[PDB]
């Protein structure tokens, strides 16, 4: 689940 | 003994580089990618990151359990690479804060907490998601 | 695990340095002094050093015993710090020679030989002659 | 015993 702004940072 | 083996590796890598040859240690590319990812993370997510660092102030009295509690929230519904970079940046921020407040001695303690939390919680996820080599190629 | 602990140390040292604080690892000064001593040694003693490096060519077939024999001559009547720098420079020269001859795979083997010979023969002398800290201050 | 040019290198 997306909870943080960095959750899609690769 | 581990100390004497690190001295050998350091000297031989230095000498080989001096003669135009690169003897790359297994984790060199991982360490570089993680330095770069942490820098980018702190530059992209300053406000969100400050909300994470505000959740814990370490003093000489602090037990691992307090660190584990805050990091367990970061990973409560699972692990991803962005949360791993946050974890490293978080530990960095706690070490800088420690040195600001003249508690240098806590840096090695925070390092041991991070290595413990990596061993227990993150390394088993890493091994089933491509390893540190995948992280290197994802960060580019 | 050792790997994950080295990653933590690397990241935290990098981050602390970035913020103006130096987290010095125990062997940092020793590794630097030995790089500098080996450079000075190879510049001062080019001819004598070539007589030492001419005594051994390592191939994939070579056993530790051949390395040990040549290094035992260097230390036959005892150890001193200059002979320890020669030992490190010797191992460097063997690794450079290996890479020249497309036998890169031998570098980790020579590294293990050096760490073995340090453990067995040199470390017990070091411990009774002031430690690596004395070597650091002698080289200046 | 001095056997090498580096035997007095500190
Ligand atoms: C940004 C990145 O890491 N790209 C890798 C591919 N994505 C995943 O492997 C991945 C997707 C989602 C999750 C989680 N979902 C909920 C909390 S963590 C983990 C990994
Ligand atoms: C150059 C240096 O290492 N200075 C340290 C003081 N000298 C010694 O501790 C020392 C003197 C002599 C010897 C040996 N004598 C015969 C072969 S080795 C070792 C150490």
């Amino acid at each position: 689940p997306i909870r943080y702004e960095w959750d899609e940072f690769c | 003994s581990q100390s004497n083996r690190e001295l050998v590796v350091d000297f031989l890598s230095y000498k080989l580089s001096q003669k135009g040859y690169s003897w790359s240690q297994p984790m060199a590319a991982v360490k570089q990618a993680l330095r770069e990812a942490g820098d980018e993370f702190e530059l992209r997510y300053r406000r969100a990151f400050s909300d994470l660092t505000s959740q814990l102030h370490i003093t000489p009295g602090t037990a691992y359990q307090s660190f584990e509690q805050v990091v367990n929230e970061l990973f409560r519904d699972g692990v991803n690479w962005g949360r791993i970079v946050a974890f490293f940046s978080f530990g960095g921020a706690l070490c800088v804060e420690s040195v600001d407040k003249e508690m240098q001695v806590l840096v090695s303690r925070i390092a041991s907490w991070m290595a413990t939390y990596l061993n227990d919680h993150l390394e088993p996820w890493i091994q089933e998601n491509g390893g540190w080599d995948t992280f290197v190629d994802l960060y580019g």
